[PDB]
């Protein structure tokens, strides 16, 4: 057993239909007043930007980017635990994920929302961005495919969409309950006729048998693209001559930034999506507890890669990558990394404690402060040894405006603005496998 | 519908490559950093991934086409 | 893209020929400057700045000849041809140019006078008010030899 | 580099171990007066804002003269052409005579002894190949 | 016998391969270590099989598991064939040498500050000293309890072996980045790369997965069993095969594209490696051969499943590991001449022979599939 419900395949609908039957929360109106003006603030800031110019942002010329690439790689590090694990737990088949996985692409795709504009907008000419997309366009011009910045577009602008597409067609079955639901019981006769997402559902023998190898398909399929997606967002890094850069166990490591961020804010949304608005017997508790061990695995992993850079620095290093790390300890940074490194070694070698500490306030308490880790982790990799790099010439100190701040918190405003907004109209649980995979589906009875 | 899974493979990996042996050398080349006209490492991550998306958006159009699931 | 490659297959080995008839003149002006200035100059670098184009001129024979085989070989790409020509045609008209420079000197010590029949020998920009290069190209070209520059010095 | 095809998004400076590829932040030329602007010259690129740029050699003085060079045929003398880096340097650090013309002035001061080769051990292997500096100390004399 | 034949044909050879040792000297030596760490790969790899088995418990694959659980006490006979390194281990690093930190040879090369406390030989021999106590003492942790909950069973079954992956878990994974950065990190020391401690790390638990799984394809047809181990095992041994010739590639070509691009000085493994002397050969025909023909042959899932093709690759798929390794380990010796020697190729099938000859040994010695577990019939019924 990996579920705790007293529950038969008839109680999940009458239950999540009741989260998605009738349009009247008040916490909802609170959520969606903040949040927009969260993302108020963003785009405040993000046209105030572009009529005015870029250097508004805090960015020098030898660190050129600051925080919004920085978030861009938080963004998306973040989303690549909700695909991952509609991918990996159906190619280990640990017949697990079922409780969350529906709710996690949501917190994939909206994540790579909020990710995309960056690349579009800390760039000075958006404008001219097409450019970079490889169209045969009025002039006989192309791309460089030598860059991992276009890497990432069609990296994104794929991820985008297999993580949406294995989504979409993740939640299928619902908009078959949904479409069920809305003649007899819901909203309204006219949701049926929204319910069109169903594309002709019967839930037939041949076509559920595809649907079986297709989920097995994009699991095999969107794991090598996750794989390369966060990787391009590291190749564009380390792909660099810089010291703190061309390490290359970065690319692995970054996708364990990305487990270990992705997860540190998934708890952020179950518990809080579990006190008030909560499924006790569909979220088991046991669920969290067999999910921070994969964040406690890249609990350590990252761990090991920071001794690497910290080894490496000692063994055989440039005279540069040599100092690159005594920066990053002992320099102007000494509040990010010292804290940072021991943010994210403490509370994961502070986690395991009572049975991977099963409590569920601890969580929320702990998977910020895992996370704002990583928004360091992101503003210390790039930027500690993008400037102090093989000049002295090219020292400079980098200062984040009023401005930068604004867009990280508008990037939590739009991510919760429109996860929020599907998620309310989307059916929350994954409830076609569910019911499917742990109960009495068996046929063993 | 794997064999119709060969389809998609091919001609995204097809398209990346000769996105490539069109591009990087015969029309429109460039000296950028001595790199040597669509050698393969860095058209691995498309000739890679951008196989991904054309090749999965196949294994979906067959998905939608196995009976043709869209007849509501 | 008129009619294929076939058709600049005839001009390119045009210039391949140019090169091979210029191995004779170069190699042969080797000797013959070996030969007049003996000891009238310095000559330690100066003859061997003569020299070090010379392996480069010969190494790319063996080239032209890789660069147009690989054309020949398939003519079904036309942007190989004039790219072919436009690199054989500056890697031949620089060692030419780069011959001259190097000869202008012996003459430059030879006789005190860097000769009026050097180059083309123009002026500035603001200079065709009065002398457009129009008219120094035909001075240039029906006057200042490609590679008769030393042979030139034989009549001195 | 060229000043139309860029976009912004600063990592063809990040990449470069000597910063040089600055980036125009602000548009501060559209704030230039009707004053100034007299002063920018009638023949380069002015430059607007989300756009790298840096040295190119001088390249606009490259251009007037090679293509004065391609209307007439002749070489590039050696000193045709001068860079501002160049002509303005009053003592005559700065040559920048074409590489491969051995009697230019570059390859005298490159084939000194101290062609100092600033990072070369990126393998990077870059032109502008200059020189250390030799300060001259003094016999004991009561020196130290 | 099952267990002799390897042995003593494996170990005939190798007391044959006691030529090397004394003829072409220091061609043998490093012939035995890209054999030894074969071995050791093995012993590395079908490790980390066992415990992500027990991490994210998996119920499914537990007819396989009692297999490798033998093939780890291999590595405490692999310490006493630590020896012929030891010998030849002043002729091998070049750190080694000691006449080139500040004596008076022309070279001060930058050695001295820098690495000569990481590298100190009889540091050297603490530094693989030390990983005996651990990679050993998980045999004698887990092999003493996995081959015991079978006649003495407990009722805490499982969990004590969780107690190794709750504590003995983390150190493995360090000790084989530290041991990879002390042993094939160190032959072109002119070289410094972050990743290669996984690459030797995955490509281990790459190729073990095959060993293990070949083994069962080799041990069903005229074998002890022939139906016990159902198909739908394989299936999963072959989604394995795939998710680590991903975490392979992905190192392997990370290792690449990162440094085909910068063209530093780190390059010059590859300067020598890989384009000159008859090793683009080596890196064509591999890549060809070790990640596209199994990533294709083995892809569709109408004979993936089947034993005796993935048995068939399980020679592919190890065998080639010489090939991987010996782009590693030998070439800067034949830096000058690439003329792969029969020395070279003795100690791979004898080491791949001693090492199984104990492999059956004890499988001679006790049992083969646990008689008695938690979940053998929920995976022997599937
Ligand atoms: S003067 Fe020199 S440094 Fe300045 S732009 Fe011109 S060439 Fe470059
Ligand atoms: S990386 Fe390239 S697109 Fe422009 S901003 Fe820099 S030259």
């Amino acid at each position: 057993v990996l579920v705790q419900g007293g529950l038969t395949f008839h109680d999940i609908t009458e239950l999540v239909a009741q989260h998605t039957e009738k349009k009247t929360p008040k916490a909802w109106w609170a959520a969606f007043s903040v949040a927009f003006l969260g993302m108020l603030t963003l785009v405040a800031m993000l046209a105030y930007q572009v009529w005015n110019g870029v250097g508004v942002w805090g960015n020098n010329i030898p660190v050129g980017w600051g925080w919004p690439i920085v978030n861009f790689v938080f963004w998306v590090g973040i989303g690549h635990a909700g695909t991952l694990i509609s991918a990996i737990l159906f190619l280990f088949r640990q017949r697990w994920r079922t409780s969350i996985n529906r709710a996690a692409e949501a917190m994939t795709i909206f994540a790579v929302i909020c990710a995309l504009i960056f690349p579009t907008f800390h760039v000075g000419r958006v404008w001219a961005i097409y450019w970079t997309l490889p169209i045969p366009n009025q002039m006989e011009m192309w791309p460089q495919f030598k860059s991992p910045l276009l890497w990432d577009v069609f990296a994104v602008s794929s991820y985008f969409i297999v993580s949406l597409v294995f989504w979409y067609v993740g939640l299928i079955p619902d908009l078959a309950t949904l479409r069920d639901r809305a003649a007899l019981m819901g909203r309204r006769l006219r949701a049926k006729i929204l319910g069109f997402f169903a594309l002709g559902w019967c839930g037939a023998n041949r076509h559920w048998r595809n649907y079986e190898k297709v989920y097995m398909l994009l699991a095999g399929l969107a794991t090598p693209l996750v794989l390369s997606v966060h990787s391009v967002v590291s190749f564009d890094f380390a792909v660099s001559i810089i010291p703190g850069w061309h390490t290359t166990i970065f690319p692995p490591y970054f996708v364990a930034g990305a487990i270990f961020s992705g997860f540190a804010m998934v708890v952020t949304l179950m518990v809080i999506a579990r006190k008030a608005y909560g499924l006790e017997n569909v979220i088991t508790i046991d669920h969290l507890e067999k999910m921070n061990i994969i964040m406690l695995v890249t609990g350590t992993m990252v761990g090991f890669a920071y001794i690497t850079e910290f080894f490496i620095a000692w063994y055989s290093g440039v005279p540069y990558e040599q100092y690159a790390f005594i920066n990053r300890a002992t320099g102007p940074y000494a509040w990010a990394y010292w804290t940072m490194m021991s943010c994210n070694l403490i509370f994961p070698q502070f986690f395991w404690i009572k049975k991977l500490r099963r409590n569920i306030p601890f969580m929320f308490i702990a998977s910020i402060v895992v996370n704002i880790g990583m928004w360091f982790e992101r503003f210390v990799i790039t930027i500690t040894s993008l400037h102090r790099d093989y000049l002295p010439s090219s020292w400079d100190y980098f200062v984040p405006t009023w401005v930068d701040v604004l867009t990280l918190i508008g990037s939590f405003g739009l991510f919760f603005t429109l996860f929020l907004l599907f998620l309310r109209f989307v059916p929350m649980v994954a409830i076609a496998e569910v019911k499917g995979v742990l109960p009495e589906a068996d046929p063993h009875f | 519908a794997f064999i119709t899974f060969f389809t998609g493979t091919i001609a995204g990996f097809a398209l990346a490559w000769w996105m490539q042996w069109w591009m990087g050398a015969v029309d429109y080349p460039l000296n950028i950093s001595g790199k040597p006209f669509f050698a393969l490492p860095p058209s691995v991550p498309i000739i890679f991934e951008l196989t991904i998306l054309f090749s999965a958006l196949a294994g979906v159009a067959t998905m939608l086409a196995l009976n043709g699931l869209p007849r509501p | 893209y008129p009619g294929g490659v076939a058709l600049t297959l005839a001009q390119i080995e045009a210039a391949s020929e140019q090169v091979a008839q210029d191995l004779e003149q170069a190699l042969a002006e080797l000797e013959a400057l070996r030969l007049l200035a003996r000891r009238d100059e310095t000559l330690a670098p100066y003859v061997a700045q003569y020299e070090a184009i010379l392996e480069a001129h010969q190494q790319a024979v063996l080239e032209f000849e890789h660069w147009k085989e690989q054309v020949a070989a398939h003519p079904g790409d036309y942007r190989r041809a004039n790219r072919t020509l436009g690199a054989i045609t500056a890697r031949h008209e620089a060692l030419l140019q780069q011959y001259a420079d190097v000869a202008w000197a012996v003459a430059q010590h030879v006789n005190p006078a860097l000769l009026a029949r050097a180059y083309t020998s123009s002026g500035p920009r603001f200079f065709f008010y009065v002398v457009p290069p129009q008219y120094a190209r035909q001075v240039n070209e029906q006057a200042v030899p490609p590679l008769q520059v030393v042979r030139y010095l034989a009549a001195q | 580099m060229v000043y139309n095809r860029c976009i912004g998004t600063r990592y063809c400076s990040n990449n470069c171990p000597y910063k040089v590829r600055r980036f125009n932040w602000f548009n501060w030329v559209k704030t230039l007066p009707i004053q100034v602007q007299m002063a920018q010259n009638p023949d380069v690129t002015v430059r607007f804002r989300g756009v790298m740029e840096k040295c190119t050699y001088c390249v606009q003085r490259i251009r007037e003269a090679q293509r004065q060079a391609n209307i007439e045929k002749r070489p590039l003398r050696d000193g045709e052409v001068k860079t501002a880096c160049q002509q303005a340097c009053p003592a005559e650090a700065i040559t920048f005579g074409d590489l491969n013309d051995p009697n230019n002035a570059v390859v005298k001061q490159r084939q000194n002894a101290r062609r100092y080769e600033m990072l070369a051990a990126l393998n990077v292997k870059p032109r502008t190949s200059y020189l250390a500096r030799i300060t001259n100390p003094n016999p004991r004399l009561l020196e130290q | 016998r099952i267990w002799a034949v390897p042995l003593a044909i494996g170990v005939g050879l190798l007391i044959v391969s006691l030529v090397g040792w004394a003829i072409d000297a220091r061609q043998f030596y490093f012939s035995y270590l890209v054999g030894w760490t074969f071995c050791l790969t093995l012993a590395l790899g079908s490790l980390f099989f066992v415990m992500i088995q027990h991490l994210t418990r998996a119920q499914w694959v537990v007819a396989v598991r009692r297999l490798p659980e033998a093939l780890v006490w291999t590595f405490p006979v692999l310490i006493v064939l630590f020896i012929p390194i030891l010998f030849g281990l002043h002729d091998l690093y070049h750190w080694t040498h000691h006449e080139l930190y500040d004596p008076s040879s022309p070279e001060y090369d930058p050695i001295l500050a820098g690495k000569h406390a990481y590298l100190n030989v009889p540091f050297f021999l603490v530094r693989i000293a030390f990983y005996f106590f651990i990679w050993t003492l998980l045999a004698y942790k887990l092999y003493t309890l996995s081959v015991r909950q079978d006649v003495d069973p407990d009722p805490s079954i499982p969990a004590q072996q969780r107690k190794v992956s709750a504590w003995g878990m983390p150190l493995y994974g360090v000790t084989v980045a530290f041991a990879s950065y002390d042993f094939l990190m160190s032959l072109d020391p002119h070289w410094y790369s972050t990743i290669f401690g996984v690459y030797f790390f995955a490509g281990s638990f790459f190729v073990a997965l095959g060993f293990i799984t070949t083994c069962y394809a080799i041990l069903v047809r005229r074998g002890t069993l022939q139906g016990i181990v159902r198909a739908p095992h394989f299936q999963d041994l072959g989604k394995l095969m795939f998710g680590f010739t991903a975490f392979w590639a992905y190192i392997a070509f990370s290792q690449y594209m990162l440094i085909w691009y910068g063209n530093l000085p780190e390059e010059t493994l590859w300067y020598r490696h890989r384009l000159e002397h008859g090793w683009e050969v080596l890196s064509q025909v591999l890549i060809w051969g070790h990640f596209v023909l199994p990533f294709l042959i083995l892809l569709p899932w109408a004979a993936k499943r089947t034993p005796v093709l993935v048995g068939t690759m399980g020679i592919w798929f190890a065998i080639i590991h010489w090939i991987d390794l010996f782009w590693v380990a030998m070439p800067v010796l034949h830096t000058e001449h690439m003329t792969f020697h029969w020395l070279d190729v003795t100690c791979w099938l004898g080491l791949f022979g001693v090492v199984v000859g104990l492999f059956f040994y004890r499988i001679s010695r006790h049992s083969l599939v646990p008689q008695n577990d938690p979940y053998l019939a929920r995976s022997l019924a599937l």
